[PDB]
DNA sequence: CGTACTTAGGTTAGGCTAACCTAAGTCAC
DNA sequence: GTGACTTAGGTTAGCCTAACCTAAGTACG
């Protein structure tokens, strides 16, 4: 599959493994991205020596300011762009992410400004995921969320579904799923218990119930009632 | 295809009708090569050059030579390039 | 800077034809701003891979393929340019350096949407017909 | 150093057949030198690639195919020994070391000239059949 | 596969030799781990543990011992990974 | 196409060339072994990292001490093989380069030693090629020679062939044409007149004639009579 | 004699597989 | 509890195409 840019989906990719709580290793790049190891570390690498990133000593991947700017320049094209495809293009809710990941690496500066008016100045994405970097475009607590696994782990019950991670998004097939089942942002669902790491997790939403994978269940941020 | 071939076949290039003595006509295709320069495209709104409105092209002798439009906020010079990249109705 | 070569090159002799000018390898160099070399290169590889000929006279001549992928491009691009005037606001003279990037990376599935939108628009808001909407089903 | 991986691991496999010992991936590790994962991917590409398979036990067993190439590796390997000790001359204790490097670069034409020049000769200086002469034509 | 099963049946691994009460036997096969080694060679040639000499293998009991070897030029030991990797016929 | 050791070929690629009187460019590398562009600057900027060449401001590869001992080594090897495969293993005349181009990667110093003794201390190659670095083994002018396109060039006439360049050997097929007609080391040729420059220069034999290629013809050198 | 194009020899970005490694697990008699 | 093997995340060497460049030619009308 055609990334369009590589520096700026490595950068996101970084991002979007921060944002889940994820230690950003090559690996992870690797498995995602679905690239080979030694393309990785060499990517990266020109990326270290243009300065938007540094490799720690324990291999974590850190951004640079520049590519922390640059990431959010990226996401925040992304969400805006999530927001104009469903609010005003009206393109089916499963297929938008795959869409704004192609359009987040031509969007200008000056059209982010004007999709902001347009839009009434939106926080989050369809998907629930604060819209970031406002604040260069001339513009929530988020500590009471819990990730679905972590609470099915700990007892499980009741909860208000609030994010669901663009690593989810990928998948059009499961996205089809979350909506027909209604594991949608502002919806409740009833999360089952289970016991240890590695484990299926099972969700009751409105119209039935399905099975979310262990980094699937990560991924998807839920306020317990 | 009306992109390459005009369904109407009474449209025409500026520098042509420019060539041919002028003649006040419709602008209706400002081609991509136009729009590529955006401090022209400024200038073409300011004065009018714009697909709806009418103007008056300028009679011109020669080829390399500019072609003189006039429109409803004032006039502007197109290069040959320019004008032949701009089509209208007469 | 070009976000696809092969479109590019593509969307310029169609731009060329359009002008009613001989589409050269001479007029895509000054166009898209890249050497001679470079040019004749990336039109050898577009001629290997069946998007073109070079007729025996040099002018480049679009095959079923070329035109057909030609035709695609150039309507996302005014599909874009209306989007970006009529919805969105973006300055007339800015419109056109947006959506030649955006004609890349739009879905025909955005494209329908976008028709449905737009209420069937025939024309770019520079008055530039709209091609292969036929090709879209609509 | 090994200067092939894949001839080098199948005439380990061989030999350890040779030797009347089971032939496993800890074996390969220890005698070529290289670390337990390494063997292990190594092994898998070669099984991958259909030289050989990892039976139930863990064992590796060639296929007819890793055989043929394992059995074409110590032909030449032995047809060098002989020529190295009967004809160049080199010491008894170094022949085995040299034979390891040009086992993988001689050609069946070579060996068809040296099974002549050797007087059809049937086992190496070390008293080890030479296999796989039939498949020379000899 | 003369390589894997000898024609020659009566072929016997010098360590079962030791293990079943020692004997006169001619070196036939040295095998490739054996070779590995090129100061280990050198030994083998100067007592005389080479293909189509005669040698005498020292009885021995247990598992991971070395094998005592009797050749022409004086005696030498091996180990149970070399001594296995060596092939004789008795007398 | 396996080259067995990529270092090593590079090496006697850049000796071939300083042979055949030729500049040795990347782009000359990159011909003869049949790898990109981007390839050979690649392999060169590790073998110049490592310190066996550099590249000049004319862009031309220069061999450094360890580099040129290192290629002298690896073509010392190359022809002692064509020697052994010649004068006593008996492999045919036109197969002979190219086995040898394998075993001039894995043959020791102590066999190298010992084929000297065994071939009688040889001087030349089968193809009349000078055998260099015999010093470090323990161990003619050749002004007169002139390539037979640049005789042809100059009027033509008898010469007598002397050697056949690393370049021209790996074309079996060419070098069974060569053997037939008998454009071989130590028989007499007839070298046609031509004018200019990259023009196939027509040679009659003992046993017939046959066509050179400009390259060909330029890798071919002779003694005029 | 300027326009169009070729020849020749590069460059960086962005991909790949093969074949090596260490550290820290699991699994099984 | 040692031996065999897996998991996880790297490495260098040695290949590739696409897509840009300059300098210095040729072919033409
Ligand atoms: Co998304
Ligand atoms: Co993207
Ligand atoms: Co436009
Ligand atoms: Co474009
Ligand atoms: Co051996
Ligand atoms: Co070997
Ligand atoms: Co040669
Ligand atoms: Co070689």
């Amino acid at each position: 599959n055609d990334l369009i840019d590589t520096t700026e989906m490595y950068l996101r990719t970084i991002y979007d493994l921060e944002e889940e709580g994820v230690v950003p290793l090559r690996a992870r790049i690797a498995e995602r991205l679905e690239q080979s190891g030694p393309t990785v570390s060499q990517t990266v690498a020109r990326m270290e020596r243009d300065g938007l990133l540094t490799v720690a000593e324990d291999r974590h991947l850190e951004l640079t300011k520049a590519g922390r700017a640059r990431a959010i320049s990226v996401m925040r094209k992304h969400r805006l762009a999530e927001r104009l495809l469903v609010d005003v293009i009206g393109l089916e809710w499963e297929q938008v992410h795959l869409e704004a990941c192609r359009w987040e690496h031509v969007m200008s500066e000056a059209v982010e400004r004007k999709l902001v008016k347009l839009l009434g100045n939106p926080t989050t994405s369809p998907y629930g995921n604060p819209i970031p970097g406002l604040d260069e475009l001339g513009v929530p607590v988020d500590t009471d969320l819990r990730r679905v696994d972590e609470v099915a782990r700990s007892g499980g019950g009741r909860a208000l579904v609030c994010r669901i991670a663009e690593h989810v998004q990928l998948d059009p097939d499961l996205m089809s799923e979350l909506k027909k089942v209604g594991v949608v942002p502002g919806n409740e669902i009833d999360i089952v218990a289970v016991a240890g790491v590695n484990k299926p997790i099972q969700v009751q939403g409105s119209e039935g119930g399905t099975q979310l994978q262990p980094g699937i269940a990560h991924a998807v941020m839920v306020r317990v009632k | 295809g009306d992109s390459v071939e005009p369904v109407d076949t009474d449209l025409r290039r500026v520098d042509e009708v420019a060539r041919s003595g002028g003649g006040r006509a419709l602008v209706c295709r400002i081609a991509e090569h136009v729009q590529l320069d955006p401090d022209l495209m400024s200038e073409l709104k300011k004065v009018g050059v714009v697909p709806g409105n009418e103007i008056d092209i300028v009679a011109v002798a020669g080829v390399n030579k500019p072609i003189q439009v006039q429109g409803s906020e004032g006039g502007t010079q197109l290069q040959p390039g320019i004008a032949h990249a701009v089509m209208v109705r007469v | 800077d070009l976000i696809d070569t092969t479109e590019m090159y593509l969307r310029t002799i169609y731009d060329l034809e359009e002008e009613g000018v001989v589409p050269l390898r001479a007029r895509i160099a000054e166009r898209l701003e890249q050497s001679g070399p470079t040019v004749s290169q990336t039109v050898a590889r577009m001629e290997r891979d069946g998007l073109l000929t070079v007729a025996e006279d040099r002018h480049l001549e679009l095959t079923k393929a070329g035109r057909a992928r030609a035709i695609s491009v150039m309507r996302k691009h005014r599909l874009a340019e209306r989007l970006l005037v009529d919805v969105i606001g973006l300055e007339w003279e800015q419109v056109h350096l947006e959506a030649c990037r955006w004609e890349h990376v739009m879905s025909e599935a955005v494209e329908r949407k976008l028709v449905k939108l737009l209420g069937n628009p025939t024309t770019s808001p520079y008055g530039n017909p709209i091609p292969g909407l036929d090709e879209l089903g609509v």
